[PDB]
């Protein structure tokens, strides 16, 4: 069990059931970033110090789909069933083999949307989901 | 309207089929059992395809099929096996004595001389006239092999065994010795034995020392390996410690055949395939000139004709990896592989020159080791 | 019904009933962006949270024309007719054939004007259009 | 009808009605170029593929001509016309007559113009004509 | 089954069923290169390493073929299909019988198109062609 | 043990077990080059100086192989292995008996492939790997 | 409510594997048919038959990315094993009196069927 | 060059063995009382037709 | 009108077959074990003369 | 037989096209219904008129 290359055919991403397939080129096709800071360090004018830790574990995913992509046609059924007035949760999970790290959350919600560009290439759709919670999985083998 | 089979024929069966790579020899399994329908007397020998073709055997006898199965499982598959009818008197009237199994072998090669390797199987085993078949095959460019099921081989003190009486003493035959209901001569020779083909580059399998059959199983001991196959741990083989034969060990979960298919004390079964194929090829090449050229005239001129022909067969193996690379081993020094040496017919006088039969040539070869063993040292300083 | 490659001569936009010809160059030429984001995370001081989602279904749509199209005089006279006190709304829809991929509206309105430059060469002519609904199209063959 | 060997004196060019015929030596003295590739291919990070297919049908021609050859000065000619304020097409289209390979345009643009060079010896007069549209004729005798 | 010497009448080719025939001199008339390299090795600052493996499995092929060769009848029929708007993938797959090696796939796209060079002797034309994927054959005779 | 003559009939190098038989002609046909320079000087506006040492041990190596050639299959079936998924080290090395001049290393990973060219005759195939680690060994021989 | 059991005709053989297999034929009997009618003819030789094996070699790269057969890893080990192979037969030694027939020689192709899952264990050890 | 005749190669065995083969009489010897009809003797050509390709086989055998 | 518009003196115009061709305009017949006894051909092994008279039909499998 | 059939068939959420309907055993099974030797008679006159279906449904009679 040698930490083998890194390799995009080894990292799983499912959303609400079924896969995520159709990925635009980059370095970045799927991100995640945490809410706010873990915490901030406050200096009187004597030189002492307090630490304080924030309560807010909550997550931001941005994906980047083809304008032909399966997953594309999922989340656009999502948005109107969200703007029709249907509110669920739909977890996304998202994981690499390799070394065991990536992540889960139980209810996202669609937050952002694409911009629907025809010109004369293909051009990236950017989906933005938000969580209340989000738990990291700890990498195990390194 | 009209199907699509009006003009192609498409399939869709589920089977194992292996590629045809074809290869020297063809073995021949002689036993009792016949026919009738094809085989009784008539043939003696017959031929065959595939798998499939083997129609005349029953589908469940111990003798063809349940080797036959075997023979056809190598990753690479040969062809056209060939199926005997040699014994089929049982072993003779007096059972004790081998001179019907002489005279039955003798009768087999008239119909057909084509294969060269003889395995016995389902029969046969350990009976006293098969002492005949190791008188027989010598003096013969053949090679046959018995494969015992069962003997006091794990004593390396015993002289009753087929083994232990004749133990360094004949270079033509190997004893794949194992437990029972294993046909197992078949699972490598002519299985891989056959499928080499010597013309090629770099294709001399001079070990046979580390090969994996078809479809087997290992057998058990760790110091009784040594009075089978006659293996010293390290400083050798040694012929007075053990009976030199085969087993097919396993060191990891890997199974594969082990001491190399001696015959006696360090005579490997590679060196007698590569010089048959060197003999079998000099003789096809010279029926190949007097059939093209009308005639060869009986002088120098015609005496270096057919000298031509060793001088390309030796360069064409010096290339496989037969023949030792011109450099004396004593020394390192500069040393010709090999040489061919002609007669000179000046001298020859007329009385033995209207015989049309001409003088001997002589080559001179230089085998070509391999490796069974390594030593490392692993001295460390801290 | 193979998904075939992508391809601008599969994209058709209509604008009150006549088509859109004269397009510029670039992998952009008409962009539909949303209105306001979809929702908003909302995390207390104790780590709960609440997501909100907008009514506002609404769109902006950019196109890009050459300084000769007759796209272009149809929204240069389109847009004196605004001026002049007329409002009306000259619904406008687009659509990718391969796909089933875009959207369309009832009642757009003329939202910028482009600025006549005119220099050594041709310059792009950006209109700008804003709707009170948008209805995208689920892309059906993916 | 047998495909015959190829050769120039089965060539013609027509350049606005009139011939071409003062072409310098050389194995190319008219060379026909598209405007852009005819398509892109894009993979992504996962692996799936999608093809975008160009809209733009257009070329360019170039043609060298000895200093001497009634061509140059029917070109020189239309030089003069553009800069003076006149801007018209002038038709160019050319064929080889053994396989009816070839094309043909409909409005041309005189795009560059020679360097006159004097010297020693003749030199080349190099010119370079732009098309909006070209079509191809289909070889039809193989 | 000894492994022969090479030689050109033993490389087959196939396009869209029919053969290729008309080619130009010279060693190397069909090329095929893979699209991007097969992976890309990351060294830190500290000295420890990370490969990283790619998931595009595409390629490109160049064939130069002779002013008259039926394949280029074939080649300029396909590209004036594409040109109007039908887009299909006329399975491309070429192959050497004496090591089975080579490669096939199942849709290739027109990608360049050649020159239309008359001058005074004949010239090669060129076309690139791109596929999505790209099958190579293991030569199992060595 | 005279330093005797150089012939490529003393080199050796062996790949993941089995040897290397195939060579192209040329004074280059095992090349192995480091991955970045050993050093770099800074020096200041005042003519102090400051010499920077790197951490990255790493190297590449480009052999140049026939079409015909057992190493060319067992190449071509590693990087479909790679492709699959599967991702292992299998290390390399080689040497010069005349004067103990070579390298090794542990774990290397196919990083090109070779261009399929047909043409009329035998053309390379270059094949570049590289490794994380690479350790050459000290000509002790001179 | 939903269907159950996936249609199965014997102990394992379930309705799918049938009706892709039957799909691959009736798809490459079509394709052969495609291709006697474009060319005029088909010559008797290695450069036909690489022809006609065209086909399969088509049909199976365009099956293996539906889904239908495996991504070229033996289950045993893990280890690299091809999913699918060709063998054409070889037609220099096919003699003349056979070779009047204008019937060709047969094709053969190897498969690794795709599995799927129908059942799921989980374990659930707590530690407390 | 057109295709009607085989490319000389034996179905047989794939070994050598020419497409066509012309054999010319020779005039050397025939008699005068023959050679006063003004016709000649007769040229003799040997052909090899080349086959073509009614019918297909495939096989798909499925591991699995 | 197939027959007649072929060049034979050109590359590979050799029409060996004439096996799978499509006529101007005109419709298909019907059967499929029947158009055995006419067209004597059998379904796989080769073509009998026995079982069927040898002539041509124009029938369809697809649409062509 | 068709209807009460034909009307499942066509309900699916996605649509299927073009029904086939048949007429194998219009003969009520045969006139010794103990052997089914006019069946498989009365199928194999059915393929001769078409054979572009792939899947056989019975309902409504023929039941075990």
């Amino acid at each position: 069990m040698a930490m083998k290359a890194y390799s995009m055919l080894n990292v799983t991403a499912t959303l609400d059931g079924r896969r995520v397939i159709g990925l635009m080129d980059g370095d970045d096709a799927i991100t995640t970033s945490p809410g706010v800071d873990v915490g901030t360090m406050l200096v009187g004018a004597d030189g002492s110090w307090l630490f304080s830790q924030t309560a807010d574990k909550s997550a931001t995913v941005v994906i980047k789909l083809k304008p032909n992509s399966p997953t594309h046609r999922q989340l656009t059924e999502k948005w109107m069933a969200q703007r029709a007035g249907r509110l669920v949760g739909f977890p996304f999970d998202f994981i690499d083999s390799a070394s065991n790290e990536g992540g889960t959350g139980a209810e996202f919600f669609i937050q952002k949307a694409p911009d629907d560009s025809k010109g004369n290439n293909a051009v990236v759709r950017e989906w933005t989901i938000v969580t209340g919670e989000w738990t990291p999985t700890i990498p195990t083998l390194l | 309207k009209l199907p699509y089979s009006r003009v192609t024929n498409v399939t869709l069966t589920r089977t194992d089929n292996f590629p045809t790579r074809r290869g020297f020899g063809t073995q021949l399994i002689l036993t009792h059992t016949a026919v009738s329908g094809q085989v009784d007397a008539t043939k003696r020998t017959k031929l065959y395809a595939s798998l499939a073709e083997v129609e005349a055997d029953y589908p469940a006898n111990t003798s063809v099929y349940k080797a036959a199965l075997s023979a056809f499982s190598q990753n690479p598959r040969p062809i056209r096996l060939k199926v005997g009818y040699a014994a089929t008197p049982t072993g003779g009237d007096d059972a004790a004595k081998k001179a019907d199994f002489i005279t039955s072998l003798g009768a087999i090669l008239n119909y057909d001389q084509a294969f060269y390797q003889i395995t016995l199987d389902a029969a046969l085993r350990d009976q006293p006239y098969l002492d005949g078949l190791v008188e027989w095959v010598e003096a013969q460019p053949k090679i046959a092999m018995i494969d015992s099921n069962a003997a006091g081989h794990e004593d390396p003190a015993n002289t009753t065994v087929i083994a232990a009486r004749h133990k360094g003493t004949v270079e033509r035959t190997a004893v794949f010795y194992h437990t029972d209901s294993t046909e197992y001569l078949a699972a490598s020779m002519a299985a891989y034995m056959s499928t080499r083909v010597f013309d090629d580059a770099n294709s001399a399998y001079t070990l046979k020392f580390k090969k994996a059959p078809g479809v087997r199983a290992i057998d058990k001991g760790s110091a009784v390996v040594t009075a089978i196959t006659g293996f010293v741990e390290q400083t050798g083989q040694s012929e007075s410690a053990g009976h030199c034969a085969n087993t097919l060990i396993d060191i990891g979960d890997q199974e594969f055949l082990v001491e190399g298919s001696t015959l006696t004390q360090n005579v490997f079964l590679d060196e007698i395939h590569a010089t048959d194929w060197i003999i079998a090829r000099t003789e096809e090449e010279m029926l190949s000139l007097f059939l093209n050229n009308d005639r060869v005239p009986f002088t120098d001129q015609g005496m270096q004709q057919l000298a031509s022909v060793p001088r390309a067969i030796m360069q064409l193996a010096a290339r496989a990896g037969i023949v030792a690379l011109d450099l004396n081993p004593l020394t390192g020094a500069y040393e010709p592989a090999y040489t061919i040496t002609v007669p000179s017919v000046f001298d020859i006088p007329e009385s033995q020159r209207k015989a049309r039969i001409a003088p001997a040539i002589q080559v001179r070869f230089r085998y070509a080791g391999a490796v069974h063993y390594s030593v490392i040292n692993y001295t460390m300083t801290f």
